[PDB]
């Protein structure tokens, strides 16, 4: 090679760079830097309203983890009254 | 049931070692030394920026006229006089052997106590870090690998490519 | 030996002249023992007088074959991968003309590398990967690049099982010297659990991933790397997820189906490689058997049983020593393994099992002659090693008065017949042709043996071919066509690039080749039969098991007393078989192209590589170089400056190497001695020779360097002659 | 000298007895049930390119991700073969510290169980009223084994 | 470790690391000069 000024005037720089908000990643799921969402509380279908829905709700989904466990329902089989149709 | 398996020079491999390795000294501390931001900068204008190049392959010649000279003198009188024929003392010679070198010729010898004994004590020092240097440099010669492979963008050769996150090379540390 | 035996040295034997019989390689110098050492390197009359080990070596130095077949295949999967053409060829078959190998343009090289398909320079193929490879319920170049290292995996490991024998302190006797179960296992679950396992990865994945290939796409516009799990939803197109059946049995209803299989027979219009909708069913229907079958049993019992009057009292006892032989239970095997390879060579060409074969002419006849030389090179062997039995293997004579002691009883007898068999053939089996010449060159056709002069009349037909293509109306269920499209009855429409198979007609010029084969197959066998039979004793020499099964020749006396032995019966029996196979090949392609291979266009006016020239004109045995050798081969001797060229450019060497064999075959021995000294003299004057007493070839080595050359000569000659008349028109 | 590896009817079984013992608490999922609320599933290849299992589990995961997965199982496997060498024995492990007489303080000894010894002698009132401690936890291991693929799917529990 | 008046041994075919190679370096002169049939000199 051969140098004239100055390996640099202004040194190495913005090539790693992150600084004020070193953000991307830690952040993005800056939906959820705080997966904060809803109510508190409580009644029902939360998951707003964006998100949605509740799709089939109670213990389900939510699980997620809805919460909680309820004198239900209680999933197990038979019912839902397989309401289809 | 265990190899058979070798040596004998088992005695000599060990002295290009102290060659290879001590040696890597030269690269190990001067690099990192370098001198981060000395103040700074690396600029070499002097014999070098205007006299039509300086070296490369007059480089080597001068460069290892010396290494020339000295690397030879190195193993080929390390020691070994007697220096010819003709029945076995093994190393593949010691055809120096029972005679060191001379029957009452000159001062072949260093040092009193009819031998060459650089005295008894000093296992210390160089058993340790030094056949270290052998070991050490295995892994910061395994850094040579890490330190640069990946041919900083400026070239993908035989395009697999084959996936893609982000870059790599050297300066110290790591993302992690 | 003697050296340190003991107990008292791990210190290995590197250094101190010799080893291998006992006034051994002697201190005193010589050369013969350097062909010794390699020859007979494997053998057993030395190593130790005691079984034990040997089976402990052969189960190891076996191993390193699998491992090898395994380093091999890898460089072929790798090769059939990144040296690509497979990706390119598959979206684009009927079109391509495949490669895997390519030079590097050093020196002359490059001419060898000549545009092969999906747009690149290379050297072609007649080794039908790219066609097992149809398989790939997946496709992808780097993928084969896993199948590939998957190969090197099995290897290193299925090669450290060979460390993990002999060198490791070994099993022993019982382990094999209890045989009691062996085939129980083998045939049941591998024979079975492969064909079985192969089923599962032969409709799961492959069938579907060429069920909708036989149309278009460009791969990954199809068959993902996982896609074929639980998802039994694409398995929806290619039959039910059993819908309401549960684990076959019957309380099943079909108002409209019958699982995959729905048996075919014939040939895909668009990929005539025979149907796959079958290929599962047949492998399934195998394994079962093996699955049931490998469940005998424990031995004697069954052979210790059925005897008779003239039959085999010794049948009963047919060898304790069939747990104590090898050389015996190898030779038996070779006859089968070997004879069970060239049965491939038919069911292949008259029933292709891979997509794109037939159309692919040259990429399945190579096959049908490679497979063809093993179903022969392994059979003369299958005799040699019996000779190796018949002479020695057992300790003493404990084996007695049986099926054998029987056969031998007659022996100037079983071979007394067989002989006349051959001269009856030969006279009915070759001079037959020579009639033609002598009388067609005399010229009076009235009276030849033509497919038309001697009484036979425009039909062959009424035999059994015509009750094969027509049998789907017996106990036969059916399924459009036959079993093998080459049979008499019905159907035509086979393929839309070139052709494939159709009837294949007969009579004479099919009648008599078919007979030369007889006489050729027969006199081959005469010489091996009488060879192995008269192994140890005779009324030319009875003192004749006294060294080994080789030995040069007993000695100038008795008249001749030279060839005898049975290394040598397995030396002049190779000599024939090289014909046996070398003329059967000559048969197939001259047929398969004179008729069959040829080609469709409008009104499918068929146009064979040759308008049946065969007709009236193989019957003449000149026609066999008028129509063959001088006709085709014109592609070998035109082949310079091309791409294949390496064939024409072999076809001179190897058509040289053969014509170097005769020198090894045809000559004395104290000759090249008498010569080797004149040499040795001139040597000494400058002071340049004696040390390692230079010596001529070991009478029978000499024969070893006949034969072996005569074949690797006389053979690759056609290996060239061939690939050069199917690449390029045909 | 060269390292050792004695085969003999049934090492393969002592270390094969052991392999499953470790896998009986590497059974994990129901031994420590708080371990997976949903962690038994690894969660391969579900890129922000694409997808998981397939219809899955879908109402795999948030995650505890990453790389530095080989370095662990290797580096702490670079310990499994040390409590396998060190205590070949000649003891000096407690290198203590050059000076300082005040280091009576011990800790345990060689431990198997409630520690140095068993300890605090004095016991029994209430708690009250060699391979079975092995046997039953492959009867916990191989059980999740089929429970990964534990489905009939097209149909389901015939039983029921 | 090897001084004066012959040395250590070697195998049966180290000729197969002498046909292959040495000789092999020679294609290596038969592409540097990718051609012959007379030759310039030095
Ligand atoms: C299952 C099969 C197989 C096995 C395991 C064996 C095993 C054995 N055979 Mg055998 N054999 C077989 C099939 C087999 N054979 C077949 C098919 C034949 C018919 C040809 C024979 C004919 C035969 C004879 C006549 C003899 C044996 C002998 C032996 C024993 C000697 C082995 C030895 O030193 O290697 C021998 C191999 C060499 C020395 C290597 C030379 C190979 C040359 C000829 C190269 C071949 C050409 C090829 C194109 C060259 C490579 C390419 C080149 C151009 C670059 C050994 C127990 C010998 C014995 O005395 O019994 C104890 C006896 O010589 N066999
Ligand atoms: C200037 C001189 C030239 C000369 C005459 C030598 C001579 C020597 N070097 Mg050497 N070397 C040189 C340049 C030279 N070197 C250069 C430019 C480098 C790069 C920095 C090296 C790096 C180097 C290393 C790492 C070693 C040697 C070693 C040696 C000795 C054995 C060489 C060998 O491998 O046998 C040739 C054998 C063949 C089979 C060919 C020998 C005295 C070795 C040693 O110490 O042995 C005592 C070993 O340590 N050299
Ligand atoms: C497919 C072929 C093949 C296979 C699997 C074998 C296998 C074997 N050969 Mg062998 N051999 C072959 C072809 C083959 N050979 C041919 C063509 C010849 C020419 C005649 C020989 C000549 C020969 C001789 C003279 C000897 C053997 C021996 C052996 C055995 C020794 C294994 C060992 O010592 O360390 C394995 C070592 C390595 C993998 C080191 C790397 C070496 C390179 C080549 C790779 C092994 C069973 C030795 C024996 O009697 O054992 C049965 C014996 O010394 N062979
Ligand atoms: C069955 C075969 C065996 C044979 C005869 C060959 C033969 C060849 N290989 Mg090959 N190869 C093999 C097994 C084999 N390979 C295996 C098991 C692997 C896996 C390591 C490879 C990986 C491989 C690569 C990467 C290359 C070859 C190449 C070649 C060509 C040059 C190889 C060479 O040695 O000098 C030359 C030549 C046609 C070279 C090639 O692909 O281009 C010509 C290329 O170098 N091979
Ligand atoms: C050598 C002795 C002994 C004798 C004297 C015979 C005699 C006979 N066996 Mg025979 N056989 C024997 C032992 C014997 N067997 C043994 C030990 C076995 C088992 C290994 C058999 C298995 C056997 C079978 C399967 C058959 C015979 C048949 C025959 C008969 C041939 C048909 C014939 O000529 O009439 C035909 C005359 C016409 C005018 C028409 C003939 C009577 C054949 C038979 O049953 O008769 C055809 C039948 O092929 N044998
Ligand atoms: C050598 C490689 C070839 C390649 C590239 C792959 C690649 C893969 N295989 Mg795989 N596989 C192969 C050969 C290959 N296989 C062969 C020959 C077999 C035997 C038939 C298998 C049997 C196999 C199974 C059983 C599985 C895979 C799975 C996988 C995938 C894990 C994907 C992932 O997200 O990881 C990166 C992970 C992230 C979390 C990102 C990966 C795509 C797994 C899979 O596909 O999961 C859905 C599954 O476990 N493979
Ligand atoms: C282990 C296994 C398996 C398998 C499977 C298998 C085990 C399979 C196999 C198969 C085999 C095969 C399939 C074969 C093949 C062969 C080949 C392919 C060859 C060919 C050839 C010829 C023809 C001749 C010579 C040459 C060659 C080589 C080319 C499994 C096992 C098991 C167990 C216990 C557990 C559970 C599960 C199971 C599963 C039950
Ligand atoms: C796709 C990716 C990734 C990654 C990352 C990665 C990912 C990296 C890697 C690395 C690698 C390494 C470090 C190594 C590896 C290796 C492997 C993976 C292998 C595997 C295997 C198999 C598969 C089988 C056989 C065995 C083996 C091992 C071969 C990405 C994605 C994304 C998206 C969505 C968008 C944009 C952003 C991001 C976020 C970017
Ligand atoms: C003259 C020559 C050669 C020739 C040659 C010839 C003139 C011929 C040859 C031939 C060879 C061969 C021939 C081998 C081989 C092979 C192969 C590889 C085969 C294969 C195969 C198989 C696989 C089986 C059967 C069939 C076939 C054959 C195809 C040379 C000469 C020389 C001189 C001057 C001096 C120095 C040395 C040299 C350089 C050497
Ligand atoms: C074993 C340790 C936890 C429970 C053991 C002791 C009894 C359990 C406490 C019951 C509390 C009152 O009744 C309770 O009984 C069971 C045990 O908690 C719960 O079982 C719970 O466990 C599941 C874990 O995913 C959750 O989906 C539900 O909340 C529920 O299934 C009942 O759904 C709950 O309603
Ligand atoms: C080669 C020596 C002749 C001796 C054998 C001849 C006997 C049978 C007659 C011809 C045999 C070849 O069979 C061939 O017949 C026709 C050529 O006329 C072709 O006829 C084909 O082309 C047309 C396109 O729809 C239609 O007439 C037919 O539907 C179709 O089958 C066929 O591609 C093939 O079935
Ligand atoms: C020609 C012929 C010879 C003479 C053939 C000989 C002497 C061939 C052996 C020549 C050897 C192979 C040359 C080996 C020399 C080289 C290996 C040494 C140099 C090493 C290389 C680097 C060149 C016989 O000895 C013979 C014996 C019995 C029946 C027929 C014949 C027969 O026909
Ligand atoms: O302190 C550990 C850390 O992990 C905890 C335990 O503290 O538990 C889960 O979370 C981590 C991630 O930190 C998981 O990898 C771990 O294996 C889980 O059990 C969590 O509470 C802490 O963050």
């Amino acid at each position: 090679g051969v140098i004239e000024e100055y390996l640099e005037k202004s040194k190495t720089n913005k090539e790693l760079n992150d600084k004020k908000r070193l953000a991307t990643t830690g952040a993005n799921f800056a939906r959820a830097y705080t997966v904060e969402f809803g109510s508190c509380k409580f009644p029902e279908n939360f998951t707003g309203c964006q998100d949605l829905a509740k799709q089939k709700k109670v213990p389900f989904l939510s699980d997620d983890l809805d919460l909680e466990c309820e004198g239900k329902d209680k999933y197990k089989c038979g019912s839902n009254v397989f309401w289809k149709w | 049931s265990d190899p058979e398996s070798l040596r004998w020079n088992v005695q000599a491999e060990l002295v290009h070692s102290r060659w290879a390795m001590l040696g890597a000294a030269g690269i190990f501390i001067p690099e990192f030394l370098t001198k981060l931001g000395i103040l700074n900068t690396p600029s070499w204008y002097t014999a070098g920026e205007q006299e039509y190049f300086t070296d490369t392959t007059t480089l080597f010649i001068v460069e290892l006229v010396f290494i020339g000279w000295a690397e030879g003198r190195r193993w080929a009188d390390i020691l070994n006089p007697g220096c010819v024929n003709t029945d076995p003392i093994f190393p593949n010679n010691k055809l120096t052997g029972t005679d060191v070198g001379y029957p009452g010729g000159l001062w072949f010898d260093p040092l009193g106590w009819g031998s060459a004994s650089p005295q008894k004590l000093k296992e210390l020092r160089t058993k340790e870090i030094k056949n270290g240097r052998l070991a050490m440099l295995a892994v910061m010669g395994a850094w040579f690998q890490h330190i640069y492979t990946g041919t900083g963008p400026i070239d993908n050769l035989f395009a697999a490519h084959l996936a893609d996150p982000h870059a790599t090379i050297f300066a110290a540390f790591t993302p992690k | 030996l003697v050296d340190r035996d003991p107990i008292k040295t791990s210190f290995e034997q590197w250094a101190k002249p010799g080893h291998f019989s006992r006034t051994i390689a002697k201190g005193p110098d010589t050369t013969t023992w350097i062909w010794n050492l390699h020859a007979d390197a494997h053998d057993f009359d030395s190593h130790t007088s005691d079984l034990e080990e040997i089976s402990r070596k052969v189960f190891s130095a076996h191993f390193g074959q699998l491992s090898i077949i395994f380093l091999w295949l890898s460089g072929m999967y790798f090769h059939g991968a990144r040296f690509s053409n497979y990706e390119a060829w598959l979206n684009d078959p009927t079109h391509i003309g495949p490669s895997a190998q390519v030079v590097w343009p050093i020196v002359g090289q490059e001419i060898l590398n000549g545009d092969v398909g999906g747009g690149f320079r290379g050297i072609q193929i007649t080794s039908g990967f790219f066609q097992i490879w149809r398989a790939s319920g997946i496709t992808s170049e780097l993928q084969l690049y896993c199948t590939a290292i998957g190969a090197l995996v099995f290897a290193g490991l299925m090669l450290f099982a060979g460390w993990f024998h002999y060198h490791k302190a070994a099993p022993k006797l019982a382990w094999f010297q209890d045989v009691e179960s062996m085939l129980n296992h083998h045939l049941a679950g591998l024979l079975g659990l492969g064909s079985l396992s192969w089923a599962r990865h032969q409709v799961h994945v492959s069938l579907p991933i060429n069920q909708f290939l036989n149309a278009g796409v460009d791969p990954k516009e199809i068959p993902l790397p996982h896609e074929f799990i639980l998802n039994r939803d694409l398995l929806a197109q290619l039959y039910p997820s059993f819908a309401e059946g549960a684990t076959p049995f019957f309380t099943l209803n079909w108002s409209k189906y019958a699982d995959f299989l729905t048996f075919r027979g014939g040939l895909d219009p668009l990929t005539g490689g025979l149907w796959l909708t079958d290929i599962a069913h047949h492998h399934l229907a195998i394994a079962i058997l093996f699955l049931i079958a490998g469940h005998m049993y424990r031995i004697k019992d069954i052979l210790e049983a059925h005897k008779g009057p003239f039959t085999g009292q010794g049948h009963k006892g047919l060898y304790e020593i069939l747990t104590t032989s090898w050389h015996a239970q190898l030779s038996i095997n070779l006859a089968m393994l070997g004879s069970l390879t060239i049965v491939v060579a038919q069911h292949m060409y008259s029933m292709p099992p891979y997509p794109y074969l037939a159309t692919d002419y040259a990429t399945q006849l190579s096959l049908f002659t490679h497979h063809m030389w093993i179903g022969g090179f392994l059979i003369v062997g299958a005799a040699a090693h019996a000779a190796i039995f018949m002479v020695r293997d057992y300790d003493p004579t404990t084996r007695y008065n049986d099926l054998l002691d029987r056969v031998l009883r007659h022996r100037d007898a079983i071979i007394s017949h067989l002989n006349w068999v051959c001269i009856f053939l030969g006279f009915h089996s070759f001079g037959l042709y020579i009639h033609n010449d002598t009388m067609s060159a005399l010229g009076r056709p009235q009276d030849m043996f033509s497919d038309t002069a001697i009484q036979l009349q425009p039909v062959f037909a009424q035999w059994i071919q015509n009750t094969h293509a027509l049998a789907p109306g017996t106990t036969a269920p059916g399924a459009t066509a036959s079993t093998s499209l080459t049979w008499g009855g019905g159907d035509l429409v086979a393929v839309g690039n070139k052709v494939a198979l159709l009837p294949i007609p007969l009579g004479t010029a099919d009648f008599l080749v078919h007979h030369i084969h007889a006489f050729t197959i027969h006199v081959t066998v005469l010489i091996l039969l009488k060879g192995v039979l008269f192994a140890r004793s005779s009324r030319l020499i009875p003192d004749k098991a006294n060294l080994g099964f080789r030995f040069p020749c007993d000695g100038p006396g008795r008249g001749g007393t030279c060839q005898v032995s049975a290394w040598d019966h397995v030396f002049l029996g190779l000599f024939w078989m090289y014909n046996s196979i070398s003329v059967v090949i000559f048969h197939f392609s001259w047929k398969m192209q004179s008729d069959v291979w040829g080609t469709i266009n409008d009104q499918g006016v068929v146009t064979h590589i040759t308008a049946g020239n065969f007709a009236q004109s193989s019957i003449t045995i000149n026609g066999w170089l008028r129509d063959f050798l001088w006709a085709q081969a014109s592609q070998v001797i035109q082949s310079y400056g091309s791409s294949l060229s390496a064939y024409g450019l072999f076809f001179l060497g190897a058509h040289f190497v053969w014509a170097f064999s005769l020198m090894f075959l045809f000559s004395g021995r104290g000759y090249w001695q008498e010569l080797i000294e004149s040499i040795v003299w001139a040597h000494n004057k400058l002071k340049v020779a004696p040390a390692t007493q230079p010596r001529a070839l070991s009478i029978v080595q000499g024969r070893a360097v006949g034969v072996t050359h005569y074949l690797l000569g006389g053979i690759a000659t056609t290996w060239a002659f061939f690939l050069a008349r199917i690449i390029a028109v045909g | 000298s060269d390292p050792e590896g004695t085969g003999g009817f049934i090492e393969p079984k002592w270390l094969a007895y052991g392999e499953i013992i470790n896998g009986r608490y590497a059974m994990l999922g129901a031994v420590g049930a708080i371990a997976p609320e949903i962690l038994g599933k690894a969660g391969l290849i579900p890129q922000e390119t694409a997808l998981p299992w397939f219809r899955t589990g879908f109402i795999n995961y948030w995650a505890d991700s990453y790389t530095l997965f080989v370095f662990e199982m290797a580096l702490m496997g670079f310990a499994e073969h040390r409590r396998f060498q060190d205590w070949a024995k000649p003891g000096s492990m407690g290198k203590q510290y050059f000076l300082g007489l005040e280091k009576g303080l011990g800790g345990s000894g060689e431990p198997a169980y409630p520690g140095g010894p068993f300890f605090n002698p004095l016991g029994f009132g209430k708690d009250e009223k060699l391979k079975e401690v092995k046997n039953g936890r492959l009867a916990m291991l191989a059980i999740l084994g089929y429970f990964v693929q534990a489905l009939v799917t097209g149909v389901g529990p015939y039983q029921n | 470790m090897r001084d004066f008046k012959t040395y250590l041994s070697v195998a049966p075919v180290l000729s197969t690391l002498w046909f292959g190679s040495l000789a092999g370096l020679l294609i290596e002169i038969n592409r540097f000069f990718p051609d012959a049939l007379t030759f310039p000199f030095f």
